[PDB]
Order: C-alpha cells, then structure tokens, then sequence
C-alpha cells in the first residue's frame, strides 16, 4: 500500500488534562469501526459528479449513545476508504477531507486537492487511509447544532470498462472516531 | 526650559503602506496561546508546493483526452500565468494579485491504463519564438525534452526553466504585441502499446523557485 | 521568498460599503474580491490583533463584544473625543473563542459569535480597518478572474507617451 | 540647529481608556501614609470569596420552604448570572457590569432542624439541554450529584463545573433563542427523618475560578 | 506625563538643498547587488582625466591648419572656460553648470607629417594683460614656454598654471570690462623641415587640479 498519510501532523497526542478533561477522560471503549454506504459509480457519471456525506451519522454504538448525550465533547477521526475492483478497470476518483464544508460551484471544482487526500485508481491504491486530528471553534463541541467535518468524494476521471471487468463497483470506507474525550 | 520644537514641515501622511502603530485602549488583555493548534502555515508559496493542481481543455473536462492510435500529436496547451489553459489554478488567482514573478514552474502527470500496458511519452519545452511548433520527437527535443514509461513509475513532476527577457516578467499579458510569452510547451509520445481508453492528469505547483513582487488589486472592487 | 507570509500582506486597509448611526464591525463585511479578504476568505481559521480608522464627526465611541448594545451612548465606556481629520485606533481581540473563521455550517447565515463589535456616532462616512500579526489556518479554495475570450487573456497596461 | 520636527499626522485623541497622565500644579504635597489602616482590599472577586450570599424564591422569603413529608421533589431554581433566582446577589451586580466571565461558581447550605434529626439531601447538576429534568435521585445523578447528612456536619459549599459553549460566555442572555443557558440545577433528598418545620439557606460566592472580561455600562445613566 | 512640547517657532521649510529623507511604503525590497558591473565611476573630473578632447577654429575643422613655410606665427586661440575656441568641449558643458573653478588645465598635441620629417614647435603661455602678444620665440618665452620635436615622441600634454586674481574665478565672463581673462596662449615654431601638408590636433582635460564650486543652472529651462 501507499501507507498512512497524515493530515497536518504525525504524533502521539495529549490525552489527560484539566477539570473537564479530568471529567471527560479518554473513554477508550467508545471506539469501534463500522461501515457506511458511499455512492455508486459506473460509466455513467461524467466529471463533476459530486456526492457529499455529512458527519457523523447516528450509530448504534457507545459512541453513538453519547453523541446523543448532547454535551460538550471533542473527538478524533480516522478514515480508510476503498472500493474493490479488478486490474482491468481504469480511471481516477478523488477522496477528500473537508474542513467546514460548503456547497461548491463548478469553477472551484478544479480546486479540491488543497485538502489532505489521496488518489483513487485500481492500480496504485486499494486502501485509502487518512486521519484528521481534532479541531473546532471551542476547545470542545456539541454536535447537533453543527458539523466540523465531512467526508466527500467526487469524480476525478471518467471510468472505463472492457469485457473482462465488472460493469459496476460499490465503494466503501471506514469511519470511526479516535482519541475520544467527552 | 523648552526643548527646541523642531516642528514638522509637511510630512506624516495618513497613507497606506505605513508601519506606524496605535494605542491599546480597553487593552492589556491576554489570550490562551494558540500554539499546538494544527493547520499552521505562513507561505502561499510553500503550501503551494505539496499541493498539486489541475488543468482544463476546451472539453471542459479536466483530464486529458488521450487518444490511443497511430496519431503522433497528443495535444498542445500553453502555460502563462493567466491563460484559458490555466485559470482554475491555485497559482494564478494567488498570482493574479501581483505583477512581478520569477522562478521555475511545476507540473504533474498521472497515468490511466492498466499497469501492464507499455507506453511512451515525451514532455518537451518550446521557447517563445521558435516560429514553428515541432512535429517530431527528436526535432522537438532540440529545445528541451525528456522521457518516462509506464515501467517502474506512474507519477512524475516536470519543470520548465524560467526563461524570460529579464530576470522577471509581467503577470498579465499585453495588448500591444503578438508573440506568445512562453510558447506551446507540450508532449509527444512513441508508439502506444495498447489501450481501449486512456486518460491523463496534470497539475502545477510551487517548488524551489516560484516567486513574486508586489502587489495591487486588478479587480473591480 | 519574502512575501505571501501574511505578516506583510494583511497590514493594509480596505473600504467597507455600508454604515448607519450604528454599524456592526466584522471582516466578512468586506468585499469578497477586495484583495484583503480574498486571502482571508482563502483560509479557514484566522486570528489577529485589530486596528481601525474612521473619518467621522460628533463622538466616535466603541464597545467590545458580548455587551448590551442598548447601553452605549450613556456613561461612555472607553473613548476619546472629536478631532478632525484622521483618527486611528486599534482594538485588541475580545471574542469568546480562541480563533475566528469564515463560515460555520450549522443547520448559512454567519454565526452570532465572531464579532469585533460595532461603533456608534451621530455622523459616519469613512472606514479603515487593519490586521495585526495575523495568522491563518487551513487555507481554503480560491478563484481567479474567469476566462471568456480566446487566447490567454487580454488587459490594458499603463505606459508613458 | 533644530531637531527634525517629525510632526504628528492625525493621532493623539483625547479619549477614554488612555494611560496618559498630567502635571501637578499646587503640587508637591505629602500625606500621612495610610498603611496599617484596616479594611484594605483590592479584588471584588477575592472579597467575594469569604463572603457568602443569599437567594430568593417567589415567596419573597430568602430561606427555602422545606416541606417535610413523602414528597420527593424539593424545589427547582436556576443559576444564570442574571435571573430572578439570583438578582439580589453580590455577584450579579458586580457581574452585570461585564460581558465576558469564566470559572466555577459557589453555593452554600445551612440546615434548620434540631441536630438529632436524621436527614438526606442530594445536590445535582443538570446540563442545559437534557430536554427533561430528572425525577429520581439515581437517574438525576447521571449528570452530577453528591450527598451529605445532618451527621458530622451542618454547613456545606458546592460547585458546578463551568460548562459552556466556549471557554467564556455572555453575562446577559439573549432574546433570539429558547434553550436555558445552564439548566435547572437543584436538589433531591432521601426519606426525611422527622421535622415539624425545617428551613434551608443557600448562597453563592467567588472561589478559585470566578473571572470576568470587560466592561461596559448597561444602565440608563 | 507629557514631555514638554517645545514646539517649533517658524522653521522647517520644504526647500531645495535639504538632506531630510522619507518613509518607504511598498518597501523592504531587495535588488540583485549591482557590483562587478563595468563602467563604474564617480567623478566628472576623474573621467575627464583619461579622456582628452578636441578644439575648433573658424574653419570649423577641428584639426589645425598647419602651414609649412617661412611663416613664423602659427595661429592664436584663447582658453576661457567658455569661448568660441572651446565650446564643443567636454569640460565647458560640465563646467558651464558652475561658477567657481580652480586648478591647472590640460592640453594635447598630435603630429601629422611622416616621422622622418624634422620639426620644431614651441608652446607658450601669455598672461592676461601683457598688452602685446609676442612676435618671436625667445621674447615669447619670457612668460612661459617649452619645446619638443618630432624626435623620440609624437604625443605631448601641456599645462598652464592656474593664474588668476584670487584663488578662484568666475566661469562665465563679464560685460563690464575689456581685458581678456587669460590671454591668447598659443604656439611658436623653429624652421619647418619639410612637408607637403601637415596637420595638428589638440585637446584639453582634467588632471591633478581641475576643480569647481557650485552650482546653478544658467539655461532657459
């Protein structure tokens, strides 16, 4: 694999701190992977076909229990994207880690890769893998009113097919927070 | 006991560039030091190094139409600091707010066919005024050129030397002459191996050299 | 490399369109192609000190954020009096957050937080604002002028005679 | 031999916050040094530590109506920095002259029945947005809670952690939304032992944390 | 705490000669250091040393009509700092922008006939007021004079001592008196050897002494 590529830094972090940190310690068992549906992708979509995913969806997890607890919190985020195919495909998709997402417009499309990112083509990668360290306005956050992050993908190359390949591909990804303090 | 009041004869303009400062008023106020926060940076340039870009062709499709047959000419674009080939371009906007600029320019290439497929391509510079675009790899080569293959690598980054008139140039271009400022610097290829449908990507970026002098608004604020 | 480290770019002024006998003070009040805010808008999170200049009349007067507006004219929280024609002040940061930003997606109106505040007088004409020691975080997308005609672009240039 | 009179272009406003000083005139006058005089202080905060306060309920009676029977709910108030529960309050007035404030908040409790009487009570915090006040000690506890008894002590001081949105907040409250800023943080109890008529007192005060930023008049001077 | 504002009573004129400076605005900008570039100089004087000049006679022909026969008188010119003999002259223009000047003055001579030809000539100074130009070498000599021949050298440089009234003088001349400021300092010769057609050249230049004080425009700007 291309291996991990970090967002802005690579380091073990502060984990234990002041009153709220003392009150909102690293509840490690709040952590667990799962899978989300992303989108479909056939020879149909021409370039520019955006598809966004706000974060984080509800989830029947201990994490998910607290994300309703409706309280000051902080979190981490670890992303691992892929889409199984076969070496006769061809193209290029773009995976994206967006801070403070806004509805884009045609012209700015051509700018995406400001953000941390990888490439998506059945040759080089088979496993995207990306992590954002926390941030936000407060030292902490309360979700429901806001979303500091989102996980978006959009076309970066038309998709090719021959007889040998599979005319449809599904795309998965891996979403689970880390480094949680509540 | 007055000190000689060597008064000022006509200076001290409230004007733009000035470095003069002011007086805190509801002042003397701390803030929690903002170190250790991520996403720090200083330089539009330097952040424009690790980040590549994209391009555009009249087909409005960022990637390159990459015909795969007996054709020899691939396609030809231009690289100004402001040109239809390079509008939607993290440099130009940052650029277009300037007049003087200097230093090398960067590019990229990303392949599309399955790795098995052999391939040949040839980047090539052309100086602004050869009076004729080349039409064969070896005679194209006479200006500047290089190679790679699908073999052993898929990415690549390329550069044109910062040729000019003087050791600087104008960002915007003129409406008083004809000759293109740079040329039509583009790519050739040797026999395509096999492909039902290729595709190419391409970028630009800051590197060791992309520099500027400065600055004024052009726009209609 | 001796520019595009904001420390030199964002220490100039910029006009602001609107005014009224009272008038909110914010960066996003700036024009979205004035060279000042472009870079600003070109980023996600930014902080600075702050300097402001106002050509005005009467009694310019200012309050920091998180305050009952209804109580400005009275009792004159800090200020100095009239003097024509230039007048130059600087405010230190006051907002309840360790950093500003540009846009805050929450279920697109700008939040009620990032607020250098407002000033009040009896007659207000001209406004000059200024950014100090600033820093920026997570740069954002950015555009240039759009391409319409054929060649590369065309534009007039000054020259003597 | 004039020194260059680098005159001032437009500064130096006779304005409010200023630190500039003046010239003594009928000056050069001593005073008997005022040390050793009692009652010295500096801090509104610090003097607001050793001094507790009181509260108020609609009965206009500062103490708490403390019913002593099978009831489970005691009474529920709020703690803003400005609220009917906490007007006549050595903090708020000092507070209401400010906008930014931070740090923990203090309370007190004073019992009334004869010491022999066993008792149970339960202070309990509630975060602003639980969407439902608790109605049982153990499920109330889920937010924050603690205990004491008549036994071995009669006084007590309590604190809520300075939860907020940001590490600061507005003193006055808004007329643009609904949700209470803090909640309805109040007290529960286990079976009353015996009493013909109880009574409770309660205060607030500065402590290690009560802080502010600053300042403007609100009033109609 | 004001410092005594010892204000200025009436000075500080925005005027010409001043040494006062200004404030960089779009400033703090380097340039590639311009050392090692050729053609450096500082002094109009010093560059007027290695460079000789020419002269003029009514024949508009720079060289000297050099008759070669029994004649004794060669020709007589004058050397002012501003005179028909010496207009088109790298000194005067540089000079004519000045009023005070001092120090010796330079000349040159370049021969024309074939080297074989023997020759004789005699430079000679005349002070302004001898009331009669000399008419014979030895009596000319009484003021100042010297010699050379074709033999062993062809070039030569000559000088008049900076005689004057005071240790300085006016560049332009007056319209209130008659006497020439310098004289008619010119050259004699002993028997010409043989020549079908000679020719002579002559210059002036700065040397160890050519100095000035200064300056004002005369012209009609």
């Amino acid at each position: 694999s291309v291996g991990v590529t970090y967002g802005y830094s690579t380091e073990e972090d502060h984990v234990a701190g002041p009153n709220t940190s003392g009150l909102e310690t690293r509840v490690v068992q709040a952590e667990r992977f799962f899978k989300k549906f992303l989108f479909d992708w056939t020879t149909d979509k021409p370039f520019g076909y955006l598809t966004k995913l706000e974060l984080p969806t509800d989830h029947h997890g201990v994490f998910g229990h607290l994300v309703d607890s409706y309280a000051y919190m902080r979190n981490g985020w670890d992303v691992e994207v892929s889409a199984v195919g076969n070496q006769f495909n061809g193209g290029c998709l773009l995976v994206a880690m967006v801070p403070e997402w806004k509805a884009f417009d045609t012209r700015e499309k051509y700018q995406l890769t400001l953000f941390p990112h990888q490439f998506i083509s059945p040759r080089t990668n088979m496993t995207a893998h990306i992590t954002v360290p926390y941030l936000g306005v407060n030292r902490y956050d309360q979700y429901k009113k806001h979303k500091p992050w989102t996980l978006v993908v959009m076309v970066l190359s038309p998709l090719t097919v021959s007889n040998t390949a599979a005319p449809q591909i599904k795309v998965y990804a891996n979403i689970a927070p880390t480094y949680v303090h509540v | 006991g007055i000190f000689p009041v060597a008064c000022a004869d006509g200076y001290g303009g409230l004007v733009t560039t000035d470095p003069k400062t002011a007086d805190p008023v509801y002042g003397k106020v701390y803030n929690p030091p903002k170190t250790n926060y991520p996403g720090r940076f200083t330089n539009l340039l330097d952040v424009a190094e690790a980040c590549p870009t994209f391009l555009r062709f009249d087909d409005g499709k960022p990637y390159v139409v990459t015909r795969a047959d007996d054709t020899r000419l691939l396609a030809k674009f231009d690289v100004s600091l402001a040109a239809k080939h390079m509008s939607n371009t993290y440099l130009s906007g940052i650029a277009q707010y300037y007049t003087q600029y200097s230093g090398t320019i960067n590019l990229h290439f990303m392949f599309t066919g399955s790795t098995d497929s052999k391939a040949r391509y040839m980047v090539a510079y052309i100086p602004p005024g050869v009076e004729t675009p080349p039409d064969t790899p070896e005679e194209a080569a006479h200006c500047i050129h290089a190679e790679w293959d699908t073999g052993l690598n898929s990415k690549f980054t390329f550069s044109i030397p910062y040729v000019s008139a003087a050791d600087y140039a104008y960002t915007a271009s003129d409406t008083a002459e004809t000759t293109n400022v740079q040329g039509w610097v583009c790519v050739y290829q040797i026999t395509h191996g096999k492909a039902e449908n290729d595709t190419l990507l391409v970028s630009a970026s800051a590197g060791k050299d992309f520099e500027l002098r400065l600055p004024i608004d052009p726009r209609t604020q | 490399r001796h520019h595009t480290d904001v420390g030199f770019i964002m220490d100039r002024f910029v006009k602001i369109n609107s005014l009224s006998p009272t008038h909110v003070i914010d960066l996003m009040q700036t024009h979205k192609h004035g060279i000042v805010g472009a870079l600003l808008r070109a980023a996600t999170y930014y902080f600075s000190d702050l300097e402001i200049v106002v050509r005005h009349d009467g009694n310019l007067t200012w309050v920091p954020n998180g305050a009952p507006e209804a109580a400005l004219s009275n009792t004159s929280n800090p200020t100095a009096y009239n003097k024509a024609p230039f007048t130059r002040l600087a405010l230190p940061y006051t907002a309840p957050h360790r950093v500003l930003a540009t846009v805050y997606d929450g279920t697109t109106q700008l939040p009620a937080s990032f607020n250098y505040g407002a000033i009040q007088a009896q007659a207000i004409h001209e406004l000059l604002v200024r950014m100090k020691r600033a820093e920026l975080y997570c740069p954002r997308p950015l555009l240039a002028i759009k391409v319409t005609s054929q060649d590369r672009y065309k534009q007039k240039i000054i020259a003597p005679a």
